[PDB]
RNA sequence: GGGGCGUCAGUAUUCAAUUGUCAGAGGUGAAAUUCUUGGAUUUAUUGAAGACUAACAACUGCGAAAGCAUUCGCCAAGGAUGUUUUCAUUAAUCAGGAACGUAAACUAUUAGGGAUCGGACGGCGUUUAUUUUUGACCCGUUCGGCACCUUACGAUAGGAGUAUGGU
């Protein structure tokens, strides 16, 4: 296994701390010039080392590895349906969790611990009892990677899904790839996902709940104050502004009784058409949606003898 | 026309079109009939046995061999020393996208006494 | 279509056709034919030259395509390998089997059929073992429905078939002994001599088997190419 | 996913050719019922020749034979032919989902007279358990000396070459009838459809 | 294809090695357990081990019975036939005793004939046979034996319902 430095305003990379550790493959890496490092491995043997021990854990070969951001827990994955935190600073055991039914392949620390299996489901544990809080099913296939927000899911079945722990029911679902997906990435100020898979496109999602919450927002806030500009024009009778905005507001119950209106005003123009010459201006003027809509209440409104 | 020797072995289970040179030694291609069938139920079937023929003619076409010897064979041992549908269904296809046929032999292994 | 592997399983595929090329294929001398195909071997570096593996390879191959004759399409021949040349796969006799279609559309009820085996040494040291079949004739003008031989008949046919087997192969060198297996002298021999012990409907040579090859010399191997 | 087409349209380079021999009491039957036979393989593209002096059926591939695997049901056709199966069943190979099987069961019991009663257990009382086989399995099976010969579809040959070794082991083919009844009766409602049914056997 | 001992093979299965592998393979009515980039299943070639002797293989052969199927060698034994072979009642039958050792589940002749195999004899002849042997095929006679059909010559060997009253 290894640690390379990011320089960013440079063309340097280097690999420059390197671990020999075990004789079967270094599986998934763990970290806490960074604390240390933990990896996991094709065999039984977890180990962990510093940068400028080993331990048993399961059976079967273990799959993922998650710090806390306060770095005293640590949790790992595997095959043999176990997952296990033990103390980080010494050799010591805090625990086990009871079991995720076939296989777990990932876990996640909450800023808590979510546990992706092998099976179609996926749960939500604490550290104070060890026991599920929380079951969630509804995927086709393997999950293989659970991030946390600021939850994800995704899955073997193609999908990646969103939702809440509190709630519990699913938000979303998402759907771009080809064949599989097998990992996720998180921006770590925003809330934007990065999917990928054996398939070679990798796709970006970005949060759009609360640009479509402002946009529903102004969007009933010019609903009421129209409508009441509405009631007021019918109020003061001027039918024409009234006529041309309840066509815009698209409800027809009000245009009704203001047709019938304008076409008994008992004061009509002689030379208008329906009576008055700005509704006779706004009908000639209408739009061809507006035209379209109109057609489709007035056969509405022709089937009525009254 | 550069024959190459076709081990068609149709068992029960699944179908296994393999295309070898006259040696016997190095494999050409080969294409299994279960990687063609998303089912393990109908992976020994006619349509996964077309499926795994038309791959292996339209590989050994870009590799240029167009012309086969074909030898089929069975589950033999204490099995049942008859081919299932993946050989008529691979050698229908097989023939059917190119491939003139050359010498058609089913060596199954029969043994002298086995149980 | 969905991919069913593990995690970190499949490579990085490499094309493995940038590193073979193509070889033709000589028969040995009594056969009509010399090009009977081509192989596709692996291409030679170090760390395991190609050669060692076309000297190890064998083919088999019928003799209809050999002799052009499809009398012949059963009695398919093996061809080992031993040399190289540039381009050229020079190519010698290992053995002769027949198929197994012929073996089952030989076979008849109410009539024997004798084997006998043989381990016999040519004058060029090779040993091999010949597996002889025998049917029994049905004579014309019969109306018994079996021809069986006694058993003690078919003792003195598979002795007569050994001691005609022997004595006509223990004197020739191989190239002598595939140019008597390829007309079936052997079996017409041993249908003529054998019927006046019990008469044989046909007598074929249904194995040759090459056990031991001691000598690897390119003077005889190349006289007969 | 399972049904064949019929082949619509030289494919052979090798003029490919087999033989099967045949005694004396067959000679008569196949001299007679011949024509059925290389009319339906002239119908498949095939020529098929009899020698009652050798006494040998053989087909061979002829310059108008399209359909690859005609020779292969034609060397069966000739095998069972050669195997005393009648003559429409034998033709009756020749269809795209038929293959045939032969069980030789003479190995599977040690003595003779504890043979000959599992034999014609299987075979039952006056043909019934045999034509009950035949019928829950879709098959045609022939109790043919130390053999057994069956045909039909490839779930039918699996399943009577369970049921015939399951009858040499001395269980009965009753039993076996019970549970393939059962087995129909189960696989009637898809309902059940995947379950594991050893709770009802 | 009676038994013992040795020997010779044949495939097939498993295990291992060497290559070409390059994503599943295996089972099932569907599945699952399992093996699978250190490469499974497959392709080819060798080597070892243990087992068994396909097809021929039968309305047959041998052994008293269970049983007995690769070739060749050795060892005794046995059957029938033929003889121009001997002692002349030695014999028949079984009390007592002695040797060999998962199954069941549809059930004095008959009077000859057609087959069958083991001798022995005879022969118009086809093929060995370059011509005598000798064998194969066909036919007839004769003993002996597994089995078929016909004829007998005859024979002979409580259950299910419905009630009623007790316990």
């Amino acid at each position: 296994a290894r640690l390379w430095r990011v320089d960013p305003a440079n063309n340097s990379y280097t690999c420059y701390a390197v671990f020999t550790g075990h004789l079967e493959s270094v599986g998934a890496v763990a970290l806490p010039p960074p604390a240390f490092l933990i990896s996991g491995s094709q065999d039984r043997f977890v180990q962990k080392r510093d940068i400028p021990l080993r331990r048993l854990a399961h059976d079967k070969d273990i799959n993922a590895l998650d710090i806390s951001p306060n770095g005293k827990l640590f949790a790992s994955a595997s095959q043999d349906k176990t997952v296990k935190i033990w103390d980080v600073e010494k050799l010591e055991v805090q625990g086990i969790l009871r079991g995720h039914k076939r296989g777990v392949w990932t876990v996640r620390f909450a800023p808590v611990v979510l546990t992706g299996s092998g099976d179609k489901t996926i749960k939500l544990w604490n550290l104070s009892d060890y026991t599920c809080i929380r079951t969630f099913e509804g995927h086709s296939h393997n999950v293989l990677k659970v991030v946390w927000l600021h939850f994800a899911s995704a899955g073997a079945d193609t999908l990646v899904k969103v939702w809440d722990a509190n709630t519990g029911e699913t938000e979303c679902t998402l759907d771009n790839h080809e064949d599989r997906l097998w990992t996720l990435a998180v921006h770590s100020k925003t809330n934007i996902l990065a999917s990928a898979g054996s398939d070679s496109k990798v796709t970006f999602w970005r949060d759009t709940t609360a640009e479509t919450q402002a946009a529903a927002a102004q969007a009933a806030l010019k609903l009421v104050e129209q409508e009441q500009t509405l009631e007021n024009y019918i109020h003061a009778g001027a039918y024409r502004d009234a006529i041309v905005l309840a066509l815009q507001l698209n409800h027809p119950g009000r245009l009704l009784n203001l047709f019938t209106n304008v076409v008994t005003t008992r004061n009509p123009d002689p030379d208008s058409l329906t009576g008055l010459k700005a509704v006779d201006d706004v009908l000639a003027k209408l739009s061809d949606e507006q035209i379209f809509q109109l057609l489709l209440r007035l056969r509405d409104w022709n089937t009525n003898a009254r | 026309l550069v024959f190459g020797v076709a081990r068609i072995f149709a068992s029960f289970n699944d179908t296994f079109v393999h295309v070898t040179d006259l040696s016997g030694r190095e494999t050409i291609c080969r294409v299994t009939g279960g990687m063609k069938v998303k089912a393990d139920r109908d992976e020994s079937s006619p349509y996964a046995a077309m499926l795994a023929a038309q791959d292996v003619a339209a590989r050994c076409k870009e590799l240029g061999i167009t012309a086969l010897h074909i030898k089929i064979r069975a589950t033999g041992g204490n099995g049942t020393k008859t081919p299932g549908p993946g050989a008529q269904s691979a050698l229908r296809a097989l023939a059917r996208s190119g491939m003139k046929i050359g010498r058609i032999e089913d060596v199954t292994p029969t043994p002298s006494d086995s149980t | 279509r969905l991919s069913k592997g593990k995690k970190g399983l499949k490579k990085k595929v490499q094309d493995p056709f940038t590193r073979k090329d193509w070889y033709n294929i000589k028969a040995p001398a009594p056969f009509a034919v010399r090009d009977v195909g081509k192989t596709l071997v692996n291409r030679t570096t170090g760390l395991k030259n190609a050669n060692d593996a076309l000297k190890g390879r064998i083919f088999e191959v019928c003799l209809a395509d050999l002799q052009k004759d499809e009398d012949h399409a059963f009695r398919k021949i093996k061809l080992r390998v031993d040399e190289v040349q540039g381009k050229n796969c020079l190519t010698n006799f290992h053995g002769l089997d027949f198929t197994t279609d012929k073996l089952r559309s030989l076979v008849r009820k109410w009539q024997t059929l004798i084997e006998a085996n043989v381990t016999v040494t040519t004058t060029d040291h090779y040993l091999l073992r010949l597996f002889a079949i025998a049917f029994t004739k049905r004579r014309p003008n019969q109306i018994k429905k079996t021809t069986y031989a006694q058993s003690s008949q078919i003792r003195a046919i598979r002795r007569k078939m050994v001691e005609i087997i022997q004595r006509e192969a223990a004197s020739c060198t191989l190239h002598q002994l595939v140019s008597k297996l390829i007309p079936e002298v052997i079996g017409r021999e041993i249908e003529k001599a054998t019927q006046g012990i019990y008469p044989l409907q046909n007598v074929h040579i249904r194995k040759v088997k090459l056990l031991k090859q001691p000598k690897f010399d390119l003077g005889a191997l190349m006289a007969l190419h | 996913k399972w049904k064949i087409e019929p082949f619509l349209p030289g494919p052979f380079l090798e003029e490919s050719s087999f033989m099967t021999l045949f005694p004396k009491y067959r000679e008569r039957y196949l001299k007679d019922c011949w024509p059925l036979v290389t009319k339906a393989l002239e119908k498949h593209g095939i020529a098929a020749t009899l020698d009652i002096v050798e006494g040998s059926m053989t087909v061979k591939t002829t310059r108008k034979t399209y359909d690859p695997a005609a020779i292969l049901k034609a060397r069966d056709l000739i095998k069972l032919l050669a195997r005393s199966v009648p003559a429409p069943q034998a033709l009756k190979i020749l269809e795209d989902g038929m293959a045939c099987d032969i069980i030789k069961i003479r190995s599977m019991v040690r003595n003779k007279e504890r043979f000959v009663k599992r034999r014609q257990r299987l075979l039952g009382q006056n043909g019934t358990t045999l034509k009950a086989l035949e019928l829950l399995t879709q098959t045609y099976i022939l109790v043919h000396g130390n053999t057994v010969s069956v045909m039909g579809g490839y779930k039918g040959l699996k399943e009577v070459r369970r049921v015939v070794e399951d009858t040499m082991n001395n269980i009965h083919p009753i039993y076996l009838i019970k549970e393939l009844m059962i087995k129909r009766e189960l696989a009637k409602d898809p309902a059940l459809a995947h379950e594991d049914w050893s709770r009802y056997l």
